[PDB]
RNA sequence: UUAAACCGGCGUGUGGC
DNA sequence: TATCCGCTCACAATGCCACACGCGCTGCTCGGCC
DNA sequence: CGAGCAGCTACTTGTGAGCGGATA
């Protein structure tokens, strides 16, 4: 009946299902038209659908609902939604529409919305009585969110290490530069399900940018909220359609007063991508950028902020470098002043297998007394000077095997002291 | 060009062209008077059509 | 009778079998003419002929079977399939459709395939009753493929290298990254030769682009297996169409629940072949590519993915560098990233005639301890380390000394300790 | 076998004799 | 089962000349043989 | 993919013969 409950099953569940409902069998087709059959046949049946789906608006004025489990892609699972509904909320892109639906008759090719029922899990006067995303006043960080899980595992160390080195808070912009081989995916699912499980108050989304589709399952079915991915059986048009997607969903989420993080990966493969998609100007400039092809990848680390009336737009995001070409080494040079957090993944600890292979002296915080207290920071200011003796590998020992001693952060703290 | 078996067609009525097969595999004066490996048609005037 | 049976057979063996059904003197046709003009003889003797042929879709809506020494391409010997047993089974692109068929007649051009016997091997009911590629988890790769022949042989060298240095597992896509004259062919010959002799229960499928006729000659009579080879004697058309042959058979046979690995020789023939087969979007990118002139290589590469419930499809894939040329390094920049496993092939060794001459440095595997075991590991790492003393030459000096001297992995490691 | 050259059907309306 | 009587349809309407013109968009169906 | 198929004219006049026709 509705579009998750039937895409979270798999795609012989599906075929089960439909050929239960007597009907050809739909081993044949994909499973988005098998949903899609599935639905014209219920609705056949002599009933409404009562379908979910996040908002779209091209150029010409109504509205695509994508579905979670499509990635936020096209497909005939997409519901059509008319001009109407924008011209009186102004819905704007990033909104779960729930509501009624009816099968397409000839001539058309998605279902309609009759009526509106669910505005971003808020009622549809939110839709005419909020605040857009433009107006409102960014902030720090105010909130603190631990990372560490808290049993004592052997990647509980990476939180640990982060939370002992850079915390991170509601609102942060986060960015991680980080050679090949460096462990990225790994540390990715560790803080996500840090962050998941000792804080389930917060929302989670993250984005997955060129992967491999192995990587893609791994990460869909073992971290908590929407994972949307993006890899390479679609072009860069589909790409940017995704990321400007999950973009507008963060933008009005926030604007409903919500907590909203954003894992991304890599930034460079998404400026490589927003590169193909945008024209020529005329020039090329240093690694073979245009002039407004930064504009887009600018705008979208950007849109991080703190709210402090209500919700919060934080992101963590990845970085390549040691490409040995020049289009990423400007790429990280304009991304690594824009971002109101720095943290340094290196290569060299991190090919000697001793992970994780953090940069202490690299790593900072943008106006960390709003993220850390009184003795708190004490604490960490003191460690870090104990620290600072010249040092990254036998530094990394030092950190490593104190961490692996103890489970805590006051356990580290008052056994060091 | 004609179909293969429509209205219009070489292999049931003639060449479109003087002395010239539809595939232009046979143009010379000596195949005149040979059909072709696929099409099978008598390489001739238009006359004949 | 059957399509096989004549073609693995000689021209001279076809001519004299021509000859002694009482035909006119088949020496004067080619090959595939022998072949089509005895098919023909025996249906009018009065029967019908049992044929089989890899499936082909065009724009048109019929079917195409190409045959196994045409190297998948366009011929006489291919058989016509009506649209209606698409319609009934929707057979895809990569059916071994082996079944009943009849004489052309005039008007006509190939054989019509009456009633279908055989779908893949399997009962055509599978091709009702299976699921497509697109749908099911692609995962990493579960089994561990050995290398090494077991005879101590002086080519043995190279499997057993790569044996120590990165193994190869079920549904893993390989990368060598290669300058010219580094000894690829053989290396191709040696492995493909070591999978098959080792572990004739998986099945191999080697292909060829851009080859010489002699190497062609070489790889089809030595190998098990279906040998694919697409020369210079074809444009990049029928380059791209023996391509897309082979990897929707190789998707079809994976749907079936089969191991198919393919290997491929170079990528960047194939994505010259591509650019030169699409046609331009108004810009130039470097090295001379286009927009989508990439999504085709892109899909080809990341084909590869490991079936967990059934079948897997690997592929071990060869790349040029060193060409003087641009487009060659930006598509080894597209491809370096998209792998699952990367491997490199030194110049400097090789022209020292020190072979093989394996990057022990650059070479990786992803997630390789699914691929190795506890003390499997822990040899393998140590050996790592103790090698990891900054070495290129005499790296690769200790390395086949110590494994000239040594027959078996176990061998080397418990005598060098 | 070779060389040269080449490669308005219909209907409607208007007006005039 | 004859004998007009009338209903109903086919067939036709000079020859030339000169000029001009337009003989369409899009949804649906069908064809299944490069 | 092509092609097609199609939804989106009307008081002539006469002259003639073929066909009811009806009616005792
Ligand atoms: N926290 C960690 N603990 C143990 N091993 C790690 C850790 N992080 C990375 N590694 C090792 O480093 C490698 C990084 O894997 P890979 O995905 O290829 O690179 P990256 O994650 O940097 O893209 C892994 O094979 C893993 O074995
Ligand atoms: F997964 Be790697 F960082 F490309
Ligand atoms: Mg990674
Ligand atoms: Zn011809």
């Amino acid at each position: 009946m509705n579009l998750t409950e039937l895409k979270n099953t798999p795609v012989s569940e599906l075929i089960t299902l439909g050929e239960n409902m007597g009907l050809e069998n739909l081993a044949r087709m994909r499973k988005q038209d098998i949903i899609f059959a599935i639905l014209k046949q219920h609705a056949k049946s002599g009933e409404d659908i009562f379908g979910d789906g996040v908002l779209e608006i091209l150029q010409d004025g109504f509205g695509f609902l994508r579905s979670a489990d499509s990635s936020y892609l096209a497909g005939p699972d997409d519901i059509y939604v008319s001009p109407s509904q924008i011209r009186r909320f102004n819905l704007r892109t990033g909104d779960t529409i729930s509501g009624k639906i009816r099968p397409p008759k000839e001539g058309e090719r998605y279902f309609a919305l009759l009526k509106v029922n669910e505005v971003n899990f808020d009622k549809p006067e939110n839709a005419r009585n909020k605040i857009l995303f433009e107006n409102l006043t960014p902030l720090h960080a105010n909130s603190r969110l631990r990372m560490e899980r808290g049993n004592g595992s052997t990647e509980d160390l990476t939180a640990r290490v982060l939370d002992l080195a850079s915390p991170i808070g509601r609102g942060q912009r986060g960015l991680i530069v980080a050679p090949p081989k460096a462990g990225k995916t790994m540390l990715l699912q560790n803080i996500a399900q840090s962050i998941a499980y000792n804080h389930p108050d917060c929302v989670l989304m993250v984005l997955l940018i060129d992967e491999r589709p192995e990587e893609v399952t791994e990460m869909q079915r073992l971290v908590k909220g929407e994972v949307v991915a993006s890899t390479f059986d679609e072009p860069a048009s589909r790409h940017v359609q995704v990321a400007e997607m999950v973009i507008e969903k963060a933008k009005r989420l926030v604007e409903h007063k919500k907590d909203v993080i954003i894992l991304l990966d890599s930034i460079t493969r998404l400026a490589r991508a927003y590169n193909t998609v945008v024209p020529a100007s005329g020039k090329v400039l240093t690694g073979g950028v245009d002039a407004n092809a930064l504009h887009r990848p600018k705008r979208f680390f950007g849109a991080a902020r703190n709210v402090e009336e209500g919700g919060s737009l934080t992101i963590i995001a990845t970085a390549l470098i040691d490409t040995g070409s020049k289009m990423d080494e400007v790429i990280y040079e304009e991304f690594k002043g824009t971002g109101n957090m720095e943290l340094h993944l290196s290569r060299k600890i991190a090919e000697k297998r001793v992970f994780p292979a953090i940069d202490y002296n690299r790593s900072g915080t943008r106006k960390e007394e709003l993220l850390t207290t009184q003795e708190e920071l004490q604490k960490m200011w003191i460690l870090r000077k104990i620290i600072h003796p010249m040092g990254e590998i036998d530094a990394m020992e030092f950190l490593i095997n104190k961490l692996a001693m103890t489970k805590t952060n006051d356990d580290f703290f008052e056994m060091m002291k | 060009k004609p179909e293969r078996d429509g209205l219009f067609c070489a292999r049931i009525f003639g060449p479109v062209k003087d002395y010239e097969c539809l595939c232009g595999k046979y143009k010379r004066l000596k195949h005149r008077g040979v059909i072709c490996e696929k099409c099978g048609v008598e390489v001739t005037q238009t006359k004949v059509r």
